[PDB]
């Protein structure tokens, strides 16, 4: 289709500070890519972005009853919805399924390549190192960064750049929220 | 912050689409089906702690409608620009021989939020057992997509995730096979 | 347990 398009985004936002103890409401209008007017609690009014905003800004902040409605919205909508799902989302704890495996970066013969596979885990942040004989390998290491899965699990491969010998043992370890002591798996040739 | 819950909505022209979702530090709470007016958790477990009344959803969609019309006159009919998405295709989890997997095609920073994408398995669409999201928000409101596909490993089928943008020329296909 | 939804602010015109 040829055909032109028009889009009109809205995204109410809220952002919470050691749990619900500071909150802050967002009200903010996208026509296309381009935000033109929001509300921020910071500020109690809405506020133009740019030109094409301006007419609503003033046409809303004239509107008292509305504008008591955004100002009450970090109690009434963000602290409530936080109460609501937090049993799910703030508290939700998966720990993460951990799996080694050697590969190659170029056509070689021998393996070159050590993958740790950390897959499933949630929330996403973590830590995952690698270790020769219990010596930490801070060279030579790569990562496809943090991997999204969109079902509420991430994963990520973290990779070291090595050439095996006979009787030494890589380890990968990972740190997690989920996790009470560090996540190992060992590795030798 | 520590936490963030984004209720992302969105009404298109002349395509007449709405979305209406709930974001929790980028995955998906929740979204209402315009169609059947139903709320549809993401994770199925999340509607037995929750609830949610899918009406609400509906009467802010037709407020985005009110307000599109108004904002297109007030741009003068400028139209949005096409920008294409980036694809990747991997793996739920290390692939083993005839140990069951999923494919997942992510569809990443585009919009307008309208794609097709399919599956294909030596060059033929696939469509048992797909799975998808709706239109995914982005901090710089552009859009994000996830489509899924079940799948037994075998040395003799390669997949390719096919995806058209009006931001491509070409269909883009992002191919995968077993080491 | 119910999710409070936002309303969307009706623009000018
Ligand atoms: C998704 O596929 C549909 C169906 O092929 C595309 O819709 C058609 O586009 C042509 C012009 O290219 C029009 O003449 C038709 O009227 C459209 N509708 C139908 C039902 O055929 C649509 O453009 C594709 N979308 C993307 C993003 O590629
Ligand atoms: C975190 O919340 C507790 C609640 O009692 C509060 O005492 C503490 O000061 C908060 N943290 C900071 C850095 O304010
Ligand atoms: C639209 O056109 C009018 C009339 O020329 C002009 O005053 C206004 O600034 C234009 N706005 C945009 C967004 O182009």
């Amino acid at each position: 289709d040829t055909r032109p398009r028009f889009l009109e985004q809205v995204k109410h936002e809220c952002h919470f500070f050691n749990g619900t103890e500071r909150v802050r409401f967002l009200d903010r209008y996208f026509y296309h890519q381009e935000e033109y007017v929001r509300f921020d609690s910071d500020v109690g009014e809405y506020r133009a972005v740019t030109e094409l905003g301006r007419p609503d800004a003033e046409y809303w902040n004239s509107q008292k009853d509305l504008l008591e409605q955004k100002r009450a919205a970090v109690d009434t909508y963000c602290r409530h919805n936080y109460g609501v799902g937090e049993s799910f989302t703030v508290q939700r704890r998966v720990y993460p399924e951990v799996t080694v495996y050697p590969a190659k970066t170029q056509p070689l013969q021998h393996h070159n390549l050590l993958v740790c596979s950390v897959n499933g885990f949630y929330p996403g942040s973590i830590e995952v190192r690698w270790f020769r004989n219990g010596q930490e390998e801070k060279t030579g290491v790569v990562s496809t960064g943090l991997i999204q899965n969109g079902d509420w699990t991430f994963q990520t491969l973290v990779m070291l750049e090595t050439v095996p010998r006979s009787g030494e043992v890589y380890t990968c370890q990972v740190e997690h929220p989920s996790l009470t002591s560090p996540l190992t798996v060992e590795w030798r040739a | 912050e520590e936490h963030v819950i984004i209720q992302a909505e969105f009404y298109l022209n002349p395509d007449q689409s709405g979305e209406f979702m709930f974001d929790f530090d980028g995955d998906e709470i929740f979204h209402v089906d315009m169609a059947k007016k139903e709320t549809v958790w993401r994770l199925e477990e999340f509607g037995r702690f929750a609830s949610f009344e899918a009406q609400g959803a509906l009467a802010n969609i037709a407020v985005d409608k009110a307000n599109l019309e108004i904002m297109t006159k007030r741009s003068n009919y400028t139209p949005i620009t096409n920008v294409p998405p980036e694809v990747t295709v991997l793996t739920n989890s290390p692939v083993e021989l005839r140990e069951p997997n999923v494919l997942i095609c992510f569809i990443d920073k585009f919009t307008p939020p309208v794609v097709n994408v399919t599956w294909l398995r030596n060059g033929k669409p696939v469509t048992t057992g797909v799975s998808e999201t709706v239109f995914l928000p982005r901090e710089d409101h552009l859009f994000r997509k996830f489509h899924y596909l079940p799948f037994l490993p075998s040395t003799e089928d390669v997949y390719d995730c096919r995806v058209e943008h009006w931001g491509l020329d070409e269909p883009l296909l992002k191919h995968w096979e077993f080491d | 347990q119910y999710m409070r939804a936002d309303q969307a602010a009706g623009g000018l015109r």
